[PDB]
């Protein structure tokens, strides 16, 4: 029947589930890193 | 029951994903950013005011030269402004008045627009004739055009009310790729600084990351409680912000596959019309249904400032390539240049 | 669907 999207969903949910995730701590680290390393070129600050 | 199996596998996979994200939430963004000196206070002023639209402005897009910018208005006009002199460069007559988005090509040779006409119209402003004429019309979408963006002078990506995005070869008019998966009208689009990926926002309250090459939806980001109207990449292409009618903005990190911060206040209940990052990505600006725009500290998640001048809603806003200025389009028919 | 856009274009209800 409407299994067409039921299969799409899972196939896609499996697709997204199988990925490596960086610990939020590192992500936050990289975000700040970019900010501080580029603050000197943000005239709305520097 | 063939259906019940999928209905459960989908749910378990959902928990698994949920467990993966929780496991990565070892530290909060605020936890690692509490050692960053706050932005303090930002008092940006209107340095210029573009006056020429006779009705409310819907969208606007800065040019690469960080000087010129296009804006589409209910007055059926598509104007190219010289932000420095406030003078107009061009003023194309729109065949429609229900225009939703307009974009500037990086080379500064073209501009595009779309709306309830379900068509992305490309205009040439660098014609060897000196007169702007529709160089191409990209019919194809079965819904309204909510956003379009130039990859270059040959390709453009557009989001539509038909719940899909598409990449177009402007020259041939062909639709080289269709991005499907969303279950609600896509409202916004933002290209990764490397042009290889792009994030989208839809009424299904989720944002999606896409691989321009394989047309696949690599990641989906849940969180919002209603329509996401604005999407915008972080300057390093590893994160991006959102703006929903849930009265909050959210920064999601691609690599950590989840939300890192919510930019809200119990004192702000209006929806977000558009959002954009400062050049270093330290600041996150956002327009609301109200008369003001908020300037947020992307990392400390604190509102560091406000842009107060428009008499009606701020519908669109953006920051120049050099990060030197900010521009905002309002329903008050005006465009203000801040810094 | 189209209503969302009308909302954006500035139309009551």
């Amino acid at each position: 029947a409407s299994i067409a999207q039921a299969r799409k969903l899972v196939e896609q949910l499996k697709m997204e589930a199988n990925i490596d995730r960086i610990k939020v701590s590192k992500a936050a680290a990289d975000l700040m890193a970019y900010c501080e390393a580029h603050a000197k070129e943000d005239p709305l600050l520097t | 029951s063939e259906l019940d199996q999928l209905r459960q596998e989908a749910e378990q996979l959902k928990n698994q994903i949920r467990d993966a994200r929780k496991a990565c939430a070892d530290a909060t963004l605020s936890q690692i950013t509490n050692n960053i000196d706050p932005v303090g206070r930002i008092q940006m002023r209107t340095r210029r005011t573009l006056r020429g639209h006779l009705a409310k402005i819907y969208a606007m897009h800065w040019g690469t030269d960080s000087r010129l910018l296009v804006s589409a208005s209910q007055d059926g006009k598509l104007i190219i402004w010289d932000s420095y002199t406030t003078n107009k460069v061009h003023a194309i007559p729109l065949r429609s008045s229900w225009v939703m988005t307009c974009a500037y090509a990086p080379s500064g040779n073209y501009v595009a627009c779309g709306g309830l006409d379900n068509i992305c119209s490309i205009y040439n402003l660098k014609t060897r004739e000196g007169n702007v004429r529709v160089s191409r019309e990209l019919a194809g979408h079965t819904g309204y055009l909510s956003c379009c963006r130039f990859l270059d002078d040959n390709q453009i990506v557009t989001s539509s009310g038909d719940t899909t995005c598409a990449l177009w070869d402007i020259e041939t008019g062909q639709q080289t790729t269709t991005f499907t998966g969303h279950t609600g009208d896509v409202m916004s689009l933002s290209l990764a600084p490397d042009t290889r990926l792009f994030v989208s926002g839809a009424c299904d309250a989720s944002a999606k990351l896409w691989d321009v090459r394989e047309g696949m939806c690599r990641q989906t980001f849940t969180g919002h409680e209603s329509d996401i109207n604005a999407i915008c990449f972080f300057p390093n292409g590893n994160a991006f912000a959102t703006g929903s009618d849930d009265a909050t903005c959210r920064l999601f990190d691609l690599r950590a596959d989840q939300e890192l911060m919510t930019y809200s206040h119990d004192n702000i209940i209006c929806g977000i019309t558009s959002v954009s990052f400062s050049k270093s990505g330290r600041l996150l600006l956002a327009g609301y249904d109200d008369f003001n725009c908020n300037v947020w500290d992307a990392l400390k998640a604190d509102r560091a400032g406000v842009l107060a001048g428009h008499d009606n809603r701020v519908s669109c806003l953006g920051v120049t390539d050099d990060g030197m200025a900010v521009a905002t389009g309002s329903w008050d028919s005006f465009l203000k240049i801040w810094n | 669907s189209i209503g969302k856009a009308f909302k954006i274009l500035g139309y009551p209800d």
